[PDB]
């Protein structure tokens, strides 16, 4: 019944009060989706061995993004919670040190959304049309009204919306089609399907398992019923669902722990095959070490390793949203492990954010301002 | 240590007694100006409570203050002790 | 500060002046300015 150890929650700001709790009691937690930067330093949160990368990476990926593609004016736009104010602070950092994309303005999204909130972001970002493409590090629930917004603009093309972690290979997010979000980008940690999973999943009913309470609702929400809905349906052929992209993240995480817990076994239990007395009273600092100590491959091969700081090696993967009048689907564009790998022949079914159109072929100057971004054109004479 | 003396109730406090240290030690370099004066000033009106007959007559107040350091882990360590105390 | 400013500007001792772009007091040239309303640049037209 005792917990030696609690996977970690998706969201970042939910995960950091989670963490420095369970800090005081020394338990390590495992996380799949925050990947927050603030979460990864080995002094506020020491038992957060997280097996994905942090935000720093997605920062140096989208700028690596931008400058492949000539862009130097992103407008930013990020939603209350630590995740997106970590993300965003690391975007504009790797973006000053190197490339010389600026940011034109700074959006927020409370967590308290009062309606006329949510259409004066899509009001502030029209303000400047030089800043076409947006930077987008909100989860799917602002997304999905900010996309709505900007549908009732008339707006549409004119947004080059960026996908962050959480807007990954994702339907929600991308519910509104193409007719506002065509052609959107997104970055999203290396995944993999799961056919294990996937025949877990394929055998899955109502009443097959009673341990899930949610699977109710679960059904309820995926067939409108209490409408009446039968049970013999099926939900994989009739629902087109698919795998979320973390999923993976959350086996691989479980297989970490378990592995860690095969070697405390191994190493401070004797022989036996069972729970010797010394391991019932589990220690946090020695889990917590023999998690960032695992070596072991994957479902998908990769290999699983921890750092002094508990995060897993960068490795990102770059899609593209929009429609090919036969099947919209996500299709693996760009790679990222270290250097950018994107593939230009597979980009927009090639336009440019800049801030202001070149001035003259020589007939004019061009000036610089606080933010060199923008080529102001001036007349010689 | 800490300033735990007996009474009725029990009032919880957390001061930053110690400056927000580097990365050696948690607590850093203690703050006079900032920390004492408002322990000097919970424990003079804890004290005028208590010698108070109007308010709450018969009535005394501890005092249950524990350090901060000005950092947010080891005040969250104190609000810990304070609530297994409390449980 | 009580919901209404009582600035007292008598006791101020450094007047102070941070503006990004010196106004045109003349008015002798066109007042331009970028995407936000922050500088007003001042262009001395022919």
């Amino acid at each position: 019944e005792r917990v030696v150890g609690v996977i970690g929650a998706s969201g970042s700001s939910v995960s950091i009060m989670v963490a420095n709790i369970l800090r005081l009691f020394k338990i390590p937690q495992i996380s799949y989706a925050s990947t927050a930067p603030d979460l990864s330093d080995n002094s506020r949160y020491d038992f957060f061995s997280r097996v994905v990368p942090s935000d720093t990476y997605q920062a140096q990926a989208m700028v690596d993004i931008v400058r492949a593609l000539k862009w130097n004016y992103v407008s930013t736009v990020a939603s209350e919670g630590s995740y997106g104010e970590s993300g965003v602070e690391a975007f504009i950092q790797k973006s000053r040190e190197d490339g010389g994309v600026c940011i034109a303005q700074s959006v927020k999204i409370p967590r308290e959304p009062k309606a006329g909130e949510f259409d004066k972001i899509i009001r502030r970002l029209l303000e400047t049309s030089n800043a076409r493409a947006v930077i987008i590090f909100a989860n799917e629930d602002d997304i999905r009204r900010v996309l709505e917004a900007a549908r009732r603009a008339n707006q549409t093309g004119h947004f080059f919306w960026m996908g962050s972690d959480s807007w990954g290979s994702k339907i929600a997010p991308v519910l509104h089609l193409e007719e506002v979000a065509e052609g959107a980008v997104t970055i999203l940690p290396k995944r993999m399907s799961v056919r294990g999973f996937d025949r877990y999943f394929s055998s899955r009913t109502l009443d097959n398992n009673r341990r899930n309470i949610w699977f109710a609702e679960f059904w309820e929400d995926n067939f409108h019923c209490k409408k009446k809905c039968t049970n013999r349906e099926r939900i994989g052929q009739d629902s087109a669902y698919e795998q979320e992209g973390k999923v993976q993240f959350v086996i691989d995480a479980v297989y970490a722990m378990g592995h860690a817990l095969h070697a405390m076994h191994r190493d401070l239990c004797p022989g036996r095959v069972g729970l010797c007395p010394r391991m019932d009273p589990v220690d946090g600092t020695q889990l917590l070490k023999y998690i960032r100590n695992v070596n072991f491959s994957g479902i998908a091969g990769n290999p699983v390793t921890f750092n002094e700081n508990g995060d897993a090696p960068g490795r990102y993967d770059i899609y593209q949203y929009q429609l090919r009048n036969d099947s919209a689907e996500y299709k693996v564009i760009g790679s990222w492990t270290d250097h950018l790998h994107l593939r230009i022949e597979r980009m927009h079914w090639l336009p440019r954010s800049i801030c202001s159109l070149p001035c003259q072929p020589g007939e004019r100057k061009k000036t610089v301002k606080g933010m060199p971004c923008c080529w102001h054109c001036e007349p010689c004479t | 240590n800490s300033i735990r003396i007996d009474g009725d109730i029990t009032l919880g406090g957390l001061f930053p007694v110690h400056g927000r240290g580097s990365e050696g030690k948690p607590c850093g370099e203690l703050k006079k100006e900032k920390g004492i004066h408002r322990l000097e000033a919970m424990l003079f009106a804890l004290d005028r409570i208590n010698n108070d007959p109007d308010l709450l007559p018969n009535i005394t107040l501890g005092a249950r203050i524990l350090d901060t350091c000005s950092r947010d882990t080891h005040a969250l360590e104190q609000s810990l002790t304070f609530v297994q105390a409390l449980i």
